[PDB]
């Protein structure tokens, strides 16, 4: 069981960058998804988590604008769109949830490899 | 907002050597929902403790959690080569959840 | 005598779909109705119950035997061994948001032929215990159908009522 998150992505300042953290080998329906940000040699930082299931959103105030948790049951895929991109955004995303296989396991036991966004002008 | 405040910055000890870490937070966090998390050079983290005081699966002996209500507490009693990383303590109870700065394990 | 079928079909407000509201029907009985799909007795010429309830437009489809779905295997199931359904988008589908019907997204096990669950329990996903606080692995069973007139043909509302005969 693994969570595959998405390539490397480089995009502008001011556009908007989605990752896309793929759920394999657990039964996603009743998993969170929680998406924590960390930049080189920096503390973790958590943007959000969805309840999959019900799809409900929880957003830190920090992203509230600037992002929108999504996921489809259909490709057990969640999805993390950053908008209004900053250069200071340039980090590596982690994506975090819960082996709910029967029972929910109580704890972000599997976390992605992580995406790399760069954003510069160039 | 709870903030997560852990000691020491840089904790530099040699192998075989007890490794008493400690995570401290503002307003009581609710005891099933603090986490430890292991951060190796360029890795994905991997959750050590859950529940503050439930080792996961596939985690070694060593590691062990404690500690409820503000202060919480995790203790390797037997420190290995491959056991020198960053480690962050996360609560999942109160909104935000948040992540304390990492402590870091050194020779 | 005759039947009272224009008192269930022609009703003020139906259940919400979790609650669905049967009604047991001495007489013989002989709208758009966009599904008439009948399985139960082929269609020609004791007693009947009729189960009212409101469901999503494409959702009609889930009301059918040895049918997998949200609402056949959670909200309102179906046995292995007709149906009539109709569009009110006019009468139930406020602007601001008809948040009033309710389906079960989370359930333990599946639902029972003809059972019926009204339960208001916090999903206990995690082996931590959910004390009536939603948080994570603690997620509320319920969610609010968001019922707009604007929205799509699908997911426009489509009162529904089952006609479950039994000799």
């Amino acid at each position: 069981m693994q969570l595959v998150q998405s390539g490397p992505e480089v995009k502008k300042p001011g556009t908007s960058v989605k990752v896309s953290c793929k759920a394999s080998g657990f039964t996603f329906s009743i998993s969170a998804v929680q998406w924590v940000r960390q930049a080189r040699g920096q503390r973790l930082e958590w943007i959000g988590w969805i309840v999959v299931g019900s799809g409900n959103t929880n957003y830190a105030q920090k992203f509230q604008e600037r992002v929108t948790i999504t996921r489809d049951m259909s490709t057990s895929t969640a999805y993390m769109e950053l908008s209004s991109l900053r250069f200071e955004d340039t980090a590596v995303y982690y994506c975090a949830a819960p082996y709910c296989g029967g029972d929910c396991s109580d704890g972000f036991d599997i976390w992605g490899q992580g995406t790399m966004v760069t954003v510069s002008s160039a | 907002e709870i903030v997560l405040t852990q000691s020491p910055g840089t904790l530099s000890l040699s192998p075989g050597e007890r490794a008493t870490l400690s995570c401290r937070a503002s307003q009581s966090v609710s005891s099933s929902y603090l986490a430890w998390y292991q951060q190796k050079p360029g890795q994905a983290p991997r959750l050590l403790i859950y529940g503050a005081s439930s080792r996961a699966t596939g985690i070694p002996d060593r590691f062990s959690g404690s500690g409820s209500g503000t202060d919480f507490t995790l203790t390797i009693s037997r420190l290995e080569p491959e056991d020198f990383a960053v480690y962050y303590c996360q609560q999942y109870g109160n909104s935000p959840w948040t992540f304390g700065q990492g402590t870091k394990v050194e020779i | 005598n005759l039947c009272p079928f224009g008192e269930v079909f022609n009703a003020t407000r139906f259940a919400s779909v979790y609650a669905w509201n049967r009604k047991r029907i001495n007489c013989v009985a002989d709208a758009s109705f966009s599904t008439f799909k009948c399985y139960g007795v082929s269609p020609t010429k004791t007693n009947v119950y009729a189960d009212s309830f409101v469901i999503r437009g494409d959702e009609v489809r889930q009301i059918a035997p040895g049918q997998t779905g949200k609402i056949a295997d959670y909200n309102y199931k179906l046995p292995d061994d007709c149906v009539i359904a109709w569009n009110s988008n006019n009468l139930d589908s406020k602007v601001g948001g008809n948040y009033n019907y309710l389906y079960r997204l989370f359930r333990k096990s599946n639902l029972k032929p003809f059972e019926r669950d009204i339960s208001t329990e916090i999903y206990q996903a995690g082996s931590t215990p959910c004390n009536g606080v939603e948080g994570f692995n603690c997620y509320f069973p319920l969610q609010s159908y968001g019922f707009q007139p604007t929205n799509g043909v699908g997911y426009q509302p489509y009162r529904v009522v089952v006609l479950s005969f039994e000799l």
